[PDB]
């Protein structure tokens, strides 16, 4: 009748964050 | 600014989930309180029973009814919402 | 090093959560894999269906079968285990 | 029979503000 | 008198950063204190936690939350302001 | 050839920052690239998130997790390394 699945999640800090480099010229 | 990381859910229910989260995001600040609002709203509109996990660092292994799972980011916070019987 | 924040489950069920969780940490390092290791075992020791959350910063609002809820701290990591 | 439950993390990372000044030029 | 070199933030927040920096330059002389004024106010008006670097010769590699980064020239000094944590 | 100006991190981790900095200076010449090398290496050995500022003229005001901050001179350059977020 009703179908159930297993599922797993993990948080990655990256998804909402970006790396940035800056150099004074 | 919503990114769906994993989902097994109707696009309308998916859109509903993010909309429900945004409002929960507007009014409440404690992850437990954010989660409570979400679980309650989804328990009425769609039948019980739902569970909601809100945080920035957590790992999960759950069992959910099919077409009733979504794991997504709104800003920097992850929202896990699913239905298990 | 187990401190239970809140619980509605039997004392052996209280204790069993700690043993499987402590052991799982010895074997695994990623929170998702820790949760999978424990949740599978708790499907066996008491029958399905169980759910497990492993992390250090998260809030949850869940609905559980009565006498089947636990949320506790182990070291720096919180483990939420319940049956639905 | 179902009961509801709420959990929140109380883990606290200690935070410090730090200022530095470099004048080698 | 402000040249914005790179940004991932709202224009409303962009102008606020430049306005806040101008005020810091009016009151303070040491780059460390200029940076402190901006970071503290940006912790108040917008949520913690912010970090600020002010100088004429430095290189940086940081990780910032999305929509919360700005690098701009004000006066003779380069100002780096972003939120991480 | 490092002078530790200020530090809140393990004497063992302090040496790694200095050791990693020596290698970063050997491999790269541009301050931005030196900073990138340090932040990445410290992201692997110790968990994210790290930030590094490399330069000779700058002021900074940052917020760091305790026992994860170091500020030192290496060669002709000052290096700021800290962990937040």
């Amino acid at each position: 009748s009703t179908l159930y699945k297993n599922a797993a999640t993990q948080t990655e800090r990256r998804t909402a964050t970006r790396d940035a480099g800056t150099q004074v010229r | 600014k919503a990114v769906i990381k994993n989902a097994d859910m109707s696009e309308e229910m998916q859109q509903d989930a993010v909309d429900c989260a945004t409002q929960a995001l507007e009014k409440y600040n404690i992850e437990k309180d954010i989660a409570a609002y979400i679980k309650k709203e989804f328990d009425k509109k769609y039948n019980p029973t739902w569970h909601c996990i809100v945080g920035r660092n957590f790992g999960s292994y759950v069992t959910h009814e099919t077409r009733h799972f979504i794991y997504f980011y709104l800003g920097q916070v992850a929202i896990l919402l699913f239905k298990s019987g």
